[PDB]
DNA sequence: TCAATATCCACCTGCAGATTCTACCAAAAGTGTATTTGGAAACTGCTCCATCAAAAGGCATGTTCAGCTGAATTCAGCTGAACATGCCTTTTGATGGAGCAGTTTCCAAATACACTTTTGGTAGAATCTGCAGGTGGATATTGAT
DNA sequence: ATCAATATCCACCTGCAGATTCTACCAAAAGTGTATTTGGAAACTGCTCCATCAAAAGGCATGTTCAGCTGAATTCAGCTGAACATGCCTTTTGATGGAGCAGTTTCCAAATACACTTTTGGTAGAATCTGCAGGTGGATATTGA
């Protein structure tokens, strides 16, 4: 297919602001955006890494929704609405 | 005039607007892509269930919205109103995400 | 060639109708409730599971489930739970 | 004819629960009342959330409970809020709340 | 009249206490607090000697962590005097309150 | 009874915490937090006790209670 | 057996703890072994670092503070036990620079 | 009755540092550490088995459980020793 | 710095409370055989996922402008650290007695078990219908005179 | 103290994607006759756990001073929100090819079940020791002139 690259930038600033508004933030410093992408990349990696590990253990090439729900569980971030 | 809302008027308007709703705030595609990029770096040739991605995104977005509040509180705590990386760093430390 | 996956929808729905006869619940909504029951179930059963061991007792009696509730549930939620749980059991036995 | 659930006067599947306990490896054996006791707690707790959700959907003028309502429900009742403190509800959104200082002079 | 500037001891006290591990809270007042509280839950209760040590080690060790976080909070607001508000933030962010 | 946790001790605890200057109101606040902690850890502990039909609260009861609270303690399994 | 797997930690002891532990219907043959070694290993990992901690203070007897000083100084172990409290351990010597004179 | 890992811990303490010895409390900590980790690895393996509708905890489970459970380096080395100990058990 | 405090810190030293080593018995751990069976190999149907195509209008970007924030300072009232005092409440150390965890030993009631009935649920088609998307005045709310 | 300029509020409309129902099969409770256990209930232990009793010694509580820290005010560069014009690319919908989940079977390699045989590991004495606990003497780090 194609070569994925620098896609952590797909997370546009307007959006990050949006996420912040829902959060309650009314004034966002400028250095915030690059910071946020930073945390998001790290949070994601961990949730994904774990997920994929559950995938491999079931010897499957597909990342199922449960693989994510269980991952989030270990991480403490329990999710409702995707796998009973 | 031209009519110009004073700085902060629209910001609050948004804060109210985006809290009254529950739609994802990150665009679905760039996220998908981002995910696949990261997952590709852990194991090539992976296929994602359409929903597995919705999950990650439902979580990531909940996580960050949740981080911003604690963030926003730290700025308020330092008398400021502008959240800065400094605020985020304290929020995560306290939290135990990276003591 | 079928694959019947079970859930609590039938029960979640019988209960929704007892509290709100005119209200309904969408797909996602149900899926949320399905998770909630499962999670809670896993917590109660898990805690009970641990009590019986902390006491070297090979069986999970309803008496364990109850302490599991007290430890797991906060405040009145617990009181009403414990209450509701007993009523069901005492009645069940007299059946 | 007497399904164990009906004997206890419960709406949740008492037999379903008994089995899950056996096959969950929580203990070598399971009493005969546990599944009934627990099945009632899941019922009560469930009934408790629908109670507050249904209402939340009433306030909003909707006749169908969506997740959001569920969220508004759980994050407004102190106890459920705590029982589901580390729980994230898909499509739930967050309780409206703007720090005082932020508001206009 | 020799007087140590204000705040010189503090540092010396920090260096002192951080270098040590012994418990800080006086044992008897504590054990008393334990019993009192536990009695609000049950009567004619008997704490086996070590149980109360477990509680002290636990309890004291927690308070310390909280203080370390409260410092950062106090520091973050440009101050240097832990205030009750700082403790509250620290706990709120933590998920305790 | 709680006022037994003398102000000087609290300072000592904060000292270990890296604290340099301590406000005056703190002390009361610290007693509240400290009380709530113990109040929560024992409640779960005694419950564990009662269930074992005991009258005497063993250390394992505190240890188990400290785990539910996510405050795991090492060296008291002995 | 443990001696067969070239370990100090009891493979049987573990196998017993696993089967009687409610972890699953049956425990595979090599499971208890694998886990045992992982249990040993980790120990060695903490001891070696605490050991050093001992000689580091002119002692020859590892005590709590020696462990904590070995556990909170290593990022990985610190992470692994980040929600664990060592009795009689104390905290690592740390003073914020802002608190320092000048 | 009333066992522990005290015996072993000490044997391992002697391999890495023959000259040093461990306190009572310290040995008590070490003894608590073993149990927790054991508890985590097992509990985790326990779940993988369940998620995958399998009624037997194999060593493969203990392993996957270790990659999820242990951080960076510790994880790698922990996996080796685990895989290294298993081979020797099966050899003879 | 010079000097006059108070404070740490190694350098050694002497016993007692922990440590570690011994010396011996039960509870397990390891064997030998006979049973059960769980899930790896081997297909194979078919959802679901990865992809490509096209149109278009919802947004992300970028550049202006300047409002009002954050950060830098200045300034002094007063909170709270450093201290020297005077006192009582914590330490501890047995010593004794007694509620109480821990063990055994019968066993009655409660579970587990293996089949054989009998539904209660789940997986689709067939009927409904909230309400998602828009439309417009009626309200406030804001920001400029 | 007014009045445009807008963004938000509510009520109303109406088809269709998303519930609600309605039926059939069948995997799963249910009903019963057996085959085990399990975990109390009495009985007694040796614990450990309170209870006083009774001194001294830190360790706590106070009242004084006043260092310098926390707050309240200003000030101003310039950081960041509000806007608007641009035209990119995320969305929407459909249509396929086919990779790879899973549902079934087939069956050994492997884990379990007894019933014994041997050995290890926990206990409670018995034989060491490492650190604690004080003592000088002399740099160290503070602080006033
Ligand atoms: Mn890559």
């Amino acid at each position: 297919r194609k070569v994925l690259r620098d896609n952590i930038q797909g997370i546009t600033k307007p959006a990050i602001r949006r996420l912040a508004r829902r959060g309650g933030v009314k004034r966002i410093s400028g250095l915030i955006y690059e910071e946020t992408r930073g945390v998001l990349k790290v949070f994601l990696e961990n949730v994904i890494r774990d997920a994929v590990t559950y995938t491999e253990h079931a010897k499957r090439k597909t990342v199922t929704a449960m693989d994510v729900v269980y991952a989030l569980k270990r991480q403490g971030r329990t999710l409702y609405g995707f796998g009973g | 005039k031209p009519h110009r809302y004073r700085p902060g008027t629209v910001a609050l308007r948004e804060i109210r607007r985006y809290q009254k709703s529950t739609e994802l705030l990150i665009r679905k595609l760039p996220f998908q892509r981002l995910v696949r990029e990261i997952a590709q770096d852990f194991k090539t040739d992976l296929r994602f269930q359409s929903s597995a991605v919705m999950a990650l995104q439902e979580a990531c977005e909940a996580y960050l919205v949740g981080l911003f509040e604690d963030t926003n509180l730290c700025a308020i705590h330092a008398k400021r109103v502008t959240i800065m990386p400094k605020d985020i760093q304290l929020a995560r430390r306290i939290r135990g995400e990276r003591a | 060639k079928r694959s019947r996956k079970e859930s609590y929808s039938i029960y979640v729905y019988k209960v929704l109708k007892q509290v709100h006869p005119d209200t309904g619940i969408s797909s996602k909504a149900m899926g949320i409730m399905n998770s909630f029951v499962n999670d809670i179930f896993e917590r109660i059963a898990g805690e009970a599971s641990r009590l019986a061991h902390y006491n070297k007792r090979s069986t999970i009696t309803s008496r364990e489930i109850q302490t599991a509730v007290r430890l797991l549930l906060p405040g009145e939620l617990a009181k009403h739970a414990v209450s509701e749980g007993t009523k069901a059991v005492t009645k069940y036995t007299s059946a | 004819a007497k399904t164990r659930s009906s004997r206890a006067g419960l709406q949740f599947p008492v037999g379903r629960v008994h089995r899950l306990l056996r096959k969950g490896n929580y203990s070598e054996r399971v009493g005969a009342g546990a599944p009934v006791y627990l099945a009632a707690v899941l019922e009560y707790l469930t009934a408790e959330i629908l109670e507050l959700a249904g209402n939340a959907a009433r306030d909003n003028k909707k006749t169908r409970i969506i997740p959001r309502h569920l969220q508004l429900a759980i994050r407004n009742d102190e106890e459920l809020n705590k029982l589901l403190g580390r729980v994230t509800i898909a499509q739930g959104g967050v309780l409206p709340n703007i720090q005082a200082v932020l508001l206009p002079k």
